[PDB]
């Protein structure tokens, strides 16, 4: 599967997403710190194949045909801000989101 | 003075429709606004100004307490019939310089 | 009732002789865990089971009391008098309901407390199959080697743990090697049923010799 | 320092407290309290469940909401109070 560049992901904290909007974009005027997050970003994990104990898992979930990590962007360490303009280019096609 | 909050700016690098002056320049000139409080630790100054001209210093709706020194300070230009802002100001004592790093 | 769960049910490969019902309440608090942090305490185990249903909503209770211990499940009969005196001294009245926790998101973080409570689940299954047998005279074989310890590996995916100080002074096993001793270890021990077996007790050669002649 | 000192002596429940608009619930499970002329949580704290049932401002979802309100047992837990204030909620 693809990557979802929404909000809705896991081993976050109020800290993991305060600021971030519904559709994990930063907010354009939030001041951040080094090391905050500003577009939540969560990629597929192992494919493998269905495990015994994961028979159910298979197909329970709407989207369960992909796993979850994090790699979210984050500031890179050392740097303040205040973010002033946020662009989003969609390739033709792809879902746009609420906040695109 | 410390905090400022325009209406319809979001960060302080926008631009206001209607206002010859960047939201920047807004700041550093109430950065050199002069003024005397008297009986308080911090307070609030409201400005409300409506119409094509300078928007002086004088135009705050002065507290109680609260003594502009020099009431002729420009603040910023307004340049159009219908195009007005409207701005809380912070303003508390202090000692020294405290800037924005250290300390929304 | 979209009977997805129906289906889910009997998929049943290995939960077929285990309790159903229990792992849906199981998966189905497993899905309302995972990121929650807000509300007023967790969730809840306890839900009505509604086979039909499938998706059984998670339920919250009261339970009738005489007591004023544990908050958010207390009821009185001085309570139960706005109610007509209709309920009784004991019961689980449940008088609330819950949801559930999300989206893309919070159901890997759901797959792993589903994980989590199939694995809880397996525990408590493990529990019951050494609960059967309660100490036997079985064989084994070695394949961890722990501190003051010997993990050993049977069939049906079952292990067993030999302990140093129920072993021989100067007999020393490694791994490769084949063991057999009588367990006396299949109630309470950690987190399920650690199978701890004794190679030094006389009963252990008592059909050692039998085994034999 | 005695020199320098003498030269210068010439100048120097919150569920309860809160509205029933605040609630997390959607406005029409406010306004079926409300319209019995309540504002706080507290006055729906301090009529009884039996005496809400008993008025028809209420509907069958706004049951579901209000069970859904107690489920959390900081409101309708059939108490009684002076009339608004307890000896925490203090004048001062």
């Amino acid at each position: 599967g693809p990557e979802e560049i929404t909000a809705d992901i896991p081993n976050v904290g109020e800290a993991a997403l305060s600021k971030l909007d519904e559709s994990g974009i930063v907010y354009i005027g939030a001041e951040v710190t080094g090391g905050d997050i500003l577009v939540g970003k969560v990629t597929p994990k192992g494919e493998t194949q269905l495990t015994p104990e994961e028979k159910l898992l298979r197909a329970i979930f709407g989207e369960k045909a992909s796993d979850v990590k994090d790699s979210s962007l984050r500031v890179p360490n050392g740097v303040s801000g205040t973010v002033i303009d946020v662009q989003v280019f969609t390739r033709d096609g792809v879902e746009k989101d609420k906040r695109a | 003075v410390t905090e400022v909050e325009i209406d319809g700016v979001l960060h302080e690098y926008s631009t206001k429709e209607g206002v010859q002056e960047d939201i920047l320049e807004i700041l550093l000139n109430l950065k050199g606004l002069a003024v005397r409080v008297q009986g308080k630790d911090e307070v609030i100054l409201t400005l409300n100004k409506s119409g094509i001209g300078p928007v002086t210093a004088a135009d705050i709706t002065h507290d109680g307490d609260v003594e502009i020194v020099k009431p002729q300070h420009v603040i910023c230009h307004l340049t159009d019939e219908n195009a007005s802002i409207s701005m809380r100001i912070k303003v508390q004592r202090g000692r020294g310089y405290v800037p924005a790093s250290t300390r929304e | 009732m979209n009977k997805e769960i129906l289906a889910v049910v009997e998929a049943v490969s290995n939960e077929k002789a285990l309790p159903r019902e229990k792992i849906f309440e199981a998966l189905e608090s497993a899905l309302a865990t995972a990121t929650k942090k807000k509300y007023e305490q967790e969730i809840d185990v306890r839900v009505q089971i509604d086979r039909k249903s499938g998706d059984f909503d998670t339920f919250r209770r009261w339970l009738v009391v005489d007591e004023v211990t544990q908050p958010t499940k207390e009821i009185t009969l001085e309570a139960a008098r706005y109610e007509d005196e209709s309920l009784n001294l004991g019961d689980y009245v449940e008088d609330q309901i819950e949801s559930v926790t999300f989206d893309r998101i919070t159901t890997q973080t759901a797959k792993q407390v589903i994980v989590q409570k199939v694995r809880e689940a397996e525990r408590a299954m493990v529990v019951d199959q050494f609960r059967e047998h309660e100490g036997e005279i079985i064989t084994g074989v070695v394949k961890k080697v722990n501190r003051d310890n010997i993990s050993l590996d049977l069939g049906n995916n079952a292990e067993a743990v030999i302990l140093r100080e129920d072993m021989l002074p100067r007999e020393n096993f490694r791994p490769g090697d084949r063991v057999r001793g009588v367990l006396y270890s299949v109630r309470p021990e950690a987190r399920g049923a650690q199978l701890f077996v004794t190679r030094s007790k006389p009963e252990m050669l008592i059909e050692l010799f039998r085994i034999e002649v | 320092a005695t020199i320098l000192a003498e030269q210068l002596e010439a100048f120097v429940d919150p569920i309860l407290l809160r509205p029933v608009d605040d609630l997390e619930l959607t406005v029409r499970s406010a306004n079926c309290l409300k319209a019995e002329a309540i504002h706080y949580i507290g006055d729906l704290v301090q009529r009884t469940e039996v005496e809400l049932l008993k008025t028809p401002n209420l509907g069958k979802k706004s049951l579901t909401e209000i069970k859904d309100v107690l489920a959390s047992r900081g409101l309708s837990l059939g108490m009684r109070l002076e009339n608004w204030p307890p000896a925490s909620i203090a004048d001062e």
